[PDB]
């Protein structure tokens, strides 16, 4: 609930959410031009994850770092591999790209409240999130494992 | 201004509203800083006959390979001479004060001429622009006295 | 005289005691952090 | 251009030193419309508080789009807090982002607006009913490209450190 | 799965083997081409390692190892200090009357453990190649066996080491746990928030566990006092090879395993690292003043001279890199081994290392004494030297970042380290032929083997500490493009 | 065109390093090999100065950037300015008559006279560099070769007397390093080191305090500002005559001349600021510097405190923001430079000729060393600031640079020439009680059984080789006012717009 992590950022661009078939709102706003996303590499990538009313409580521009993350093998939540990479047909991400993605509770970390760490969570139950990703590159060093 | 040691930009003496300068700018062979005493009029009347003395007898002082130090003795008697004329047309009698100040023109006409013969190291021309303005401090010398 | 006197004592005793002083600092508290 | 009520100005100095002025920012307010973010701006002009805008950084800057700024706490857009406490809601979302030369107000997202602002490039219309908008510049919108066109970091922060050497009410009312 | 990209390590490895071979076969029958083999090891690494240096940043092994540039960078030192300390111990193994093989052994698997924890990526290779090197450092310095002072001096150094790694290692722990489950330090960045631990107190502790432990490893100034007790009962050659190379090495780690999983919370840890940087720029600047020992004084300069590196390390690699850093290190390197090995020489034909016998070598040996004072000079930096050069690189970078309380202490600091080395220097340009000990009037250069291979690495320290100082922009264009650090 | 100052700077190192054993286990070599590459390199100096240097053009001549290091834009600019010839001829004489004065040394002359070269070289290069960085680079430079020339040669607490210097010239210089560094990071777009190119800059007053701070700790020290003072009567009073006659006679000056480079013509709008309190500071040194002499029984420490004292003028001339001021501050700098290097040099031949120190022993001594009485008298003469010594024109045109200021009020000139002129009372007092003590008298158990030797022809030489350019200097100071006052005014164009 509480614990935004207070980061005044300035916003991105609005636009309609073309659904998945696994309840993932996903919208595509500026298509990459390079390598696919691969399943199974390190992808650096930045973010603004909001709430399901706009509030901001992480951000990849608040540590001023993209974020190194390994996609498909389920190190993210399942609502980020899903608008990464795409499992029923959702077309994946290429470098420079930028994507938004309504993640559903159902693909985000559920009725629970992921992260607790004294009395109040960083995340609430049924939190329906809001992510604006940025996809800056592939990390230059990659494995498939 | 804090009695003891003003402060900040060190500013130069003023020109009283005179058309002594050179209106392509103010004028060249302006030393910077030199402690002009404010004696009165007299005092600056006979100053003025002392120093185009000087410039005068600077006659011993042209030559070869000598000419930056009449460049230094130019511009600095000139200085004085600048600021006694600027001081004596101010507190001129307003009917010998026009024929006085177009005398301190035509001279510091020459003065600046002087001072580009010798300051490019021009010894001919330093010499040939030596002789009317020879004339002009004899022609000043005979005015004051 | 008394003057010259004064003042050397201002300059040897109590302007070159805060430069000689760093030093004995530094010596103590180096001996000092080393035993204890 | 709604009603221009207050003009006010931040002047800002590039680069390695701290006092260039490399320009100045005179920017109208539209004190009418929205009481409340106006108001917090005059104050972050440290006219009557310690805290303000005085030695703050434009800590964020994008190449045609917007220029970030306004944390005087911190430095990397984390502590702004208003004069009202820490952090007060939006007001009244009137009037539109009319393109270049704004002064839209920064939350994270609704009803948590806080010091910083960014100055808009280009025609940003999409923030409407996000981001309190107000505010324009009507001189120094070279000076705003001269903070634009600065070669930005990885964390999209200005190479050249752009502070805010001073912040002070202009005299129009 | 072939993983060529630890090639410079493997061939390590490889004539490992080949060292226990000539253990195996005669036994007693190969002093100097033992030796030998070594050092065509360390060169055979070097040269594969320049080979592999225009290959990509790829991670071989399965989230196991990663063969950066910079990593590079740092197993080139390594292999570097390796390479110029393996002539150092030639006698003085020779001279204690101890084995040079298995001595060997433990030097090649301890540059073989500083390889790996340059270019290590899991948590777990975070453990046990400093495990490796540590273990081969309580080995290296328990080795004379020629007394009880040294054995009880080695066995505290393998009790606050475990305890060092143990405290690092429940860091990694916490790190592991919060991390969800996740190791292999790109991925525990993303593990911090996949659970939305990176603010949390766990996390935060461990980053102090973590940075406690590697200021351990570093021997900054308050996890410090291991390095006077046991760097003056180990035997010198291994003091050098001990300090500089786990220095170096742990100095990477402190890069790798602070700037990839711990950026989110930057602010904090600089503010450790500062207060440790600041505290082992003064106290050990201020303790070597009033110490009568030789390598006790070395090793609080070394801590002062990693305090300096710390300014390196807290600057980020946009706001004036790590080029510094790695600068400065080779500097130190190049700086310190000479300085330890004109230590060695004063103690293999004098035969003390306190520092009141150093009085009067001016006479007896002029190339000495002048290779001790410009090593001296070097680490305190007067003159156009390479340790002067390097702190100024430093203090740059520090400015140009913004850390001044870093860069004015250092900078008082490195007065207060220049009067030392010149405590040293008044010593060995002086005399007065009761000043000088019975230990420096016997002084005997000429009853030796020959001109030995350790005045090579000497007067290459030597040279190394003087031009670099001077040639420095080749170092600092050669270090610049290490940008892949993340 | 050909690299001058390079040769010039680097000439005596790159020839004292063919030392490297040379078998000659004679002083007579190597004090031979050094002073002669010492003459060839004050002939390269000159023929530098008399014929490929223009001496009305206020520019840099003998200009020469290389590129040494690239991320600190760090070259290896050189040049010569109007206010630093001069200086650069004077280091030539003076460390030139030193390593002459250095003849009779030999306990390990072979380092002594190598490490006078390294500070021969050293010193042409920190006046000689128009790079920040290799300003300092050559600031310390003279660092390490002067301890080793003052802790193993002269003075009895030598060890002590270097120890402070060099960690109290150390640190200082890194309150230089943090001035340099200020000015080429925080200094503008561009950062830059080449002073050349940046002596027109803005460096806004609350930035441009910072630096003149920065640099005014470092300065303060190497030409000695009485709170930061106290390294200069023990380093001087315990070192040889052959390093004290440059100690005071060339090493003194950097710091006067800097700040002139880096602090009047670099941060001049802060200049502004400052000055008002450096004249205070240096009317009160030379009281303070002048006072304590009296108070000091040692014969050296006595003429350290005359430097000090001496040193007061330069820092009014530099207050002084007039072009009197600062042409008798950059003539105070040679003055000085010849005075106090042949009054150290008198010194240190006394103490070996008496072997005693203190001035309540050491009665009449004139018949003993009449060649010596006299050239300290008519030192100490110079030293007081008498005509026919350059001494008189410095400090009576420093005077005339305060009294023709334009920006201090009279009633601020009456105090501070008050309190100026009080230091020509106080001088006398000193010099001519130094003169009565030492010299003036008779012992009755020094009557034929010492009998001293006299100034040798050597000793003879080095001081009449410094008085001629003091008594040319009083009778026509133009040979140092000339080659520097159109200089002077590419200073003060910065100051009064
Ligand atoms: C920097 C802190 C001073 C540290 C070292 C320090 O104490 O200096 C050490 C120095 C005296 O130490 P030394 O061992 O050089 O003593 C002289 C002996 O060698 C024999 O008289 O003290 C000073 O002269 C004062 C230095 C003020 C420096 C400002």
């Amino acid at each position: 609930a509480t614990r935004i992590d207070y980061y005044a950022t300035v916003g991105d661009p609005l636009c309609e959410y073309s659904y998945a078939k696994s309840g993932l709102g996903f919208c595509d706003l500026d298509v990459g031009f390079g390598d696919e996303a691969p399943r199974g590499v390190l992808v650096n990538i930045h973010y603004t994850a909001r709430f399901a009313d706009g509030t901001l409580f992480d951000s990849s521009y608040k540590r001023a770092r993209p974020l190194t993350m390994r996609i498909g093998v389920g190190k993210v939540i399942r609502g980020l591999d899903q608008g990464i990479l795409g499992g029923e047909g959702v077309p994946p991400m290429r470098v420079g790209g930028k994507r938004k993605l309504q993640i559903p509770p159902k693909l985000a970390y559920g009725p629970e409240p992921a992260g607790c760490f004294s009395g109040d969570c960083n995340i609430p139950g049924n939190a329906t999130l809001l992510y604006d990703i940025n996809f800056v590159e592939i990390y230059p060093g990659s494995n498939t494992r | 201004d804090n009695g003891f040691w003003i402060d900040g930009p060190l500013p130069i003496p003023p020109i009283y509203n005179n058309i002594v300068n050179e209106k392509t700018g103010t004028r060249t062979f302006i030393k910077k800083g030199v402690y002009v005493a404010d004696i009165g009029t007299k005092g600056r009347m006979y100053r003025v006959k002392k120093n185009a003395f000087d410039l005068l007898a600077m006659e011993d002082l042209i030559g070869p390979d000598t000419l930056n130090y009449v460049k230094k003795y130019l511009r600095l008697k000139s200085t004085f001479l600048f600021y006694d004329f600027d001081n004596l047309i101010s507190a001129a009698a307003s009917e010998d004060k026009q024929p006085l100040t177009d005398l301190a023109n035509r001279l510091f006409d020459n003065f600046e001429k002087l001072e580009d013969a010798a300051k490019t190291k021009n010894l001919a021309e330093t010499e040939s622009c030596y002789k009317d303005t020879k004339f002009l401090l004899q022609e000043v010398m005979t005015r004051m006295a | 005289r008394r003057l010259a006197k004064q003042t050397t004592f201002f300059d040897k005793r109590i302007i070159d005691g805060i430069t000689n002083g760093v030093g004995i600092t530094s010596f103590f508290v180096g001996e000092v952090t080393k035993y204890i | 251009q709604s009603k221009i009520t207050h003009k006010v100005y931040f002047d800002i100095s590039v680069g390695n030193p701290v006092g260039k002025l490399a320009g100045r920012i005179v920017i109208g307010l539209y004190g009418d419309d929205v009481p409340q973010t106006v108001e917090n701006f005059r104050a972050l002009c440290t006219g009557e508080k310690g805290f303000g805008y005085k030695g703050s950084t434009f800590h964020r800057v994008i190449r045609d789009f917007m220029i970030q700024g306004g944390d005087f706490e911190k430095g990397n857009g984390t502590g702004g807090k208003s004069v009202y406490g820490r952090t007060f809601k939006d007001e009244n979302f009137k009037l539109s982002h009319v393109g270049p030369g704004v002064l839209s107000m920064a939350n994270a997202g609704p009803n948590t607006n806080g010091s910083q602002f960014f100055i808009c490039t280009i025609k940003t219309s999409w923030l409407d009913g996000r981001h309190v908008v107000f505010g324009q510049v009507i001189e120094g919108m070279e000076v705003v490209k001269l903070i634009e066109e600065q070669e930005t970091d990885r964390g999209d922060r200005p190479r050249k450190k752009v502070v805010i050497a001073d912040c002070g009410q202009l005299p129009m009312s | 799965f072939d993983g060529s990209f630890i090639f410079p390590e493997c061939i390590l490895i490889f004539g490992l083997i080949l060292l226990l071979m000539i253990d195996s076969t005669s036994d007693q029958k190969d002093i100097p081409w033992l030796y030998f083999i070594s050092s065509t090891s360390f060169v055979m690494s070097i040269t594969a390692l320049l080979f592999r240096w225009r290959e990509e940043p790829m991670i071989s092994f399965s989230g196991n190892f990663q063969t950066n540039n910079f990593n590079e960078i740092f197993q080139f030192l390594i292999l570097l200090c390796s390479t110029l300390c393996i002539p150092l111990s030639v006698e003085y193994i020779e001279c204690t009357e101890m084995a040079i093989t298995e001595f060997l052994l433990f030097i090649l698997t301890a540059t073989l453990g500083g390889m790996f924890l340059c270019g290590a990526n899991d948590l777990i290779t975070i453990f046990v190649a400093p495990e490796c090197f540590s273990l081969c450092s309580y080995l290296l310095s328990g080795y004379t066996k020629k007394d009880i002072r040294s054995n009880e001096a080695t066995m505290k150094y393998l009790l606050m080491g475990g305890a060092s790694s143990s405290i690092l290692v429940h860091g990694f722990s916490w790190l592991y746990g919060s991390s969800g489950g996740e190791i292999e330090l790109q991925e525990i960045v993303n593990g911090l928030i996949n659970t939305q631990m990176y603010n949390s107190p766990g996390i935060s502790i461990a980053l102090i566990f973590i940075t406690v432990g590697i200021g351990f490893k570093l021997s900054l100034a308050p996890s410090h006092q291991w390095t006077p007790d046991v760097y003056e009962d180990s035997p010198t050659p291994v003091v050098a090879f001990l300090s500089v190379t786990s220095k170096v090495a742990a100095s990477a780690s402190a890069t790798r395993i602070f700037d990839i999983p711990f950026y989110f919370s930057s602010n904090e840890w600089h503010l450790l690292l500062e207060i440790l940087a600041i505290l082992s720029m003064i106290f050990g600047n201020l303790i070597a003043i009033t110490q009568t020992s030789m390598k006790r004084m070395l090793a609080y300069s070394s801590i002062g001279q990693i305090g300096y590196v710390i300014i390196g390390i807290i600057v980020g690699d946009s706001n004036g890199g790590y080029a510094s850093m790695i600068t400065y290190m080779l500097f130190y390197i190049a700086m310190n081994l000479g300085t330890f090995a004109c230590i060695i020489l004063f103690g293999l034909r004098t035969g003390t290392d306190n520092i009141r016998d150093y009085a009067g070598l001016y006479t007896k040996d002029p190339f000495l004494a002048l290779s001790l004072a410009l090593c001296l000079l070097s680490l305190g930096g007067l003159p156009p030297l390479a340790g002067f050069f390097g702190k100024l690189h430093l203090f740059w970078c520090g400015w140009q970042a913004g850390l001044y309380f870093l860069v004015s202490i250092g900078l008082l600091t490195s007065v207060l380290s220049i009067y030392y080395y010149l405590k040293i220097i008044k010593l060995l340009m002086t005399g007065r032929n009761q000043e000088i000990t019975p230990h420096m009037r016997n002084y005997r250069i000429s009853p030796l083997r020959s001109n030995n291979s350790i005045e090579l690495s000497m007067i290459v320290c030597v040279i190394a500490s003087t031009i670099p100082g001077i040639s420095m922009n080749p170092i600092i264009a050669i270090a610049q493009d290490t940008l892949f650090s993340f | 065109d050909f690299p001058w100052l390079t040769i010039i700077v680097v000439f005596p190192i790159s020839a004292g390093s063919l030392m490297l054993f040379l078998p000659h286990r004679g002083n007579k070599v190597n004090k031979w090999y050094t002073i002669c590459i010492c003459i060839l390199e004050l002939l390269l100096t000159t023929y530098a100065f008399c014929y490929n240097f223009k001496m009305d053009d206020p520019l840099i001549q003998l200009s020469e950037d290389y590129k040494w290091i690239d991320f600190f834009d760090f070259y290896w600019r050189m040049g010569i300015d109007g206010l630093s010839i001069g200086t650069i001829l004077l280091t030539g004489f003076i460390t030139t008559l030193a390593t002459l004065a250095a003849f009779p040394v030999t306990r390990d002359s072979r380092f002594f006279h190598f490490l006078m070269l390294a500070m021969y070289s050293g010193q042409i290069g920190s006046f000689s560099s128009r790079d920040l960085l290799l300003f300092f680079i050559m600031w310390e430079l003279e660092l390490i070769p002067v301890y080793l020339l003052l802790s193993m040669w002269g003075g009895k607490k030598r060890l002590y007397s270097a120890t402070k210097f060099i960690l109290y010239t150390a640190g200082s210089s890194i309150f230089l390093l943090i001035g340099v560094l200020g000015i080429s990071l925080y200094g503008s777009n561009e950062p830059t080191l080449n002073l050349e190119l940046l002596a027109n800059k803005s460096y806004p007053v609350t930035l441009e305090i910072l630096f003149y701070i920065g640099f005014l700790i470092a300065f303060a020290v190497k030409s000695p500002i009485i709170p930061l003072h106290t390294w200069l009567p023990d380093t001087h009073g315990e070192a040889h005559y052959s390093t004290c006659m440059l100690l005071a006679g060339i090493l003194l000056k950097m710091g006067a001349y800097g700040l002139v480079r880096i602090n009047m013509e670099l941060l001049p709008h802060a200049h502004s600021m400052f000055s008002p309190w450096l004249l205070v500071v240096g009317t009160i040194q030379i009281i303070y510097a002048a006072s304590t002499s009296p108070g000091q029984r040692n014969l050296k420490k006595r003429i350290a405190y005359s430097s000090v004292s001496h040193m007061g003028f330069i820092i009014i001339g530099i207050s002084s923001i007039t072009d009197p001021g600062l042409n008798g501050a950059i003539l105070q700098i040679i003055s000085h430079g010849f005075i106090g290097a042949a009054l150290f040099f008198l010194a240190g031949t006394s103490y070996d000729r008496i072997r005693l120190v203190y001035l309540d022993e050491m009665g009449g001594m004139a018949i003993s060393i009449p060649k010596i009485f006299t050239m300290f008298t008519i030192l100490s003469m110079a030293s007081l600031a008498l005509p026919g010594m350059s001494g008189f024109i410095a400090e009576f045109i420093v005077f005339f640079g305060i009294i023709t200021s334009q920006k201090y009020f009279l009633i601020s000139k009456i105090f501070i020439i008050f309190v100026m002129a009080i230091g020509m009372i106080l001088t006398p007092i000193y010099l001519l009680s130094m003169l009565r003590q030492m010299f003036y008298g008779y012992k009755l158990i020094n009557i034929k059984n010492f009998s001293f030797f006299d100034s040798g022809p050597r000793e003879l030489f080095l001081s009449i080789s410094i008085l001629l350019p003091i008594i040319g200097i009083g009778i026509y100071p133009d040979f140092v006012l000339s080659l520097a006052s159109d200089k002077v005014e590419s200073i003060l164009s910065n100051y009064f717009y």
